[PDB]
């Protein structure tokens, strides 16, 4: 049987442990957000055929340049995260994230990921944004993010409401078989 | 409450991360060092280079800083003490990290399915490769869960800042040993 092994990178603004989380309890965790995602595999069916997923979170490690990609070699598929409602984390797709996981493997699939759909449309984080002179991150944006990274593909989820959220880990699979 | 959840998940996460050590020396490093399976010419007597220090990890964090985080669990706003009396034993994260590379290359060009082999036969979901990164998936996330206690503890709190300032320097320090 097929195993697969995802690695989540981003930075701390995506909520990257609370989509890994809210992916794998099917709920996002509401009253306390942990902290703590341990390396996760479970077996899953995608386009019939049964595959084990391996989960790998990287939280923590932001500050790291060279601890990080001790969890790089043999990746499978790449989730390149940033949030929707912070502009600095998605230019930093370009300027840290994607440079880094080229660099150490060349030839692995990254499928673009932008978290926070719940918030692109909501009044107190449009204001708190529009008070620094920014706005949301929209879609046209992240589909041209991720061709000139190379993505295989741009998706938009919420660990909130769940919107998007299987079908980001069902494409980071069918970007491996 | 809050700073509840947090000292409950710090807890929790800690005794997993000691069971996964713990699993980890006694099926991957045990198999080898058993001489009950026929292991690769190209890693014999090499498990020094594939696991590194991490008995010494696990020795620390079983025999001490588990016991001591958990007589914390009602001082959660202290608990960044406990990491200070403990500063000199997180030096060995340093060492681990520096090996990791070298365990990582030898794992790949030498050991062909020898582990795969092992999981496969123990049934464990984690690959060796997954037991091996999580001294460094641990080492960076105590300055996380130091960073919500701030967030929820008064000016009774700088028993989390000289805490923190300690789990910010390991990492980094492990981080500039790199080549
Ligand atoms: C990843 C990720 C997170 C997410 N959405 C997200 O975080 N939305 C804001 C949640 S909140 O801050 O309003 C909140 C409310 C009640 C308890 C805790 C937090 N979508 O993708």
């Amino acid at each position: 049987m097929q195993a697969i092994k995802c690695v989540v990178v981003g930075d701390g603004a995506v909520g990257k442990t609370c989509l890994l989380i809210s992916y794998t309890t099917n709920a996002f965790p509401g009253e306390y957000i942990p902290t703590v995602f341990d390396n996760y595999s479970a077996n899953v069916m995608v386009d019939g055929k049964p595959v084990n997923l391996g989960l790998w979170d990287t939280a923590g490690q932001e500050d790291y340049d060279r601890l990080r990609p001790l969890s790089y070699p043999q990746t499978d598929v790449f989730l390149i995260c940033f949030s929707l409602v912070s502009p600095a984390s998605f230019e930093n797709v370009r300027a840290k994230w994607y440079p880094e996981v080229r660099h150490h493997c060349p030839n692995t699939p990254i499928i673009l990921v932008g978290t926070k759909l719940d918030l692109r449309d909501d009044k107190d984080t449009i204001e708190k944004l529009k008070e620094k002179k920014l706005t949301p991150i929209t879609y046209p944006q992240g589909l041209a993010m991720a061709k000139e990274i190379g993505a295989v593909k741009y998706l938009e989820c919420s660990a909130l409401t769940q919107r998007g959220l299987k079908t980001v880990f069902d494409e980071a699979i069918r970007a491996v078989l | 409450r809050k700073k509840e959840f947090i000292m409950a998940e710090l807890l929790q996460t800690e005794k997993a991360y000691v069971r996964d050590l713990h699993e980890c020396l006694e099926t991957y490093l045990w198999e080898m060092t058993s001489g009950v399976e026929e292991i690769p010419p190209g890693i014999l007597n090499k498990e020094h280079i594939i696991f590194g220090n991490i008995q010494e990890i696990y020795d620390f964090h079983n025999n001490i800083f588990l016991k001591e985080l958990e007589k914390y669990e009602q001082l959660p706003e202290d608990v960044g003490h406990c990491f200070v009396t403990w500063a000199d034993k997180f030096q060995m994260y340093v060492t681990y990290c520096k090996n990791k590379p070298d365990s990582n290359q030898l794992i790949l060009e030498h050991a062909g399915t020898f582990f795969d082999e092992i999981q496969q036969r123990h049934g464990l979901a984690n690959s060796i490769s997954s037991y091996l990164i999580k001294p460094v998936q641990r080492v960076t996330k105590y300055q996380l869960l130091l960073k919500e206690l701030l967030t929820c503890c008064e000016e009774g709190k700088g028993e989390l800042k000289d805490g923190l300032e300690v789990m910010l320097s390991v990492p980094k320090k492990a981080n500039d040993a790199m080549h």
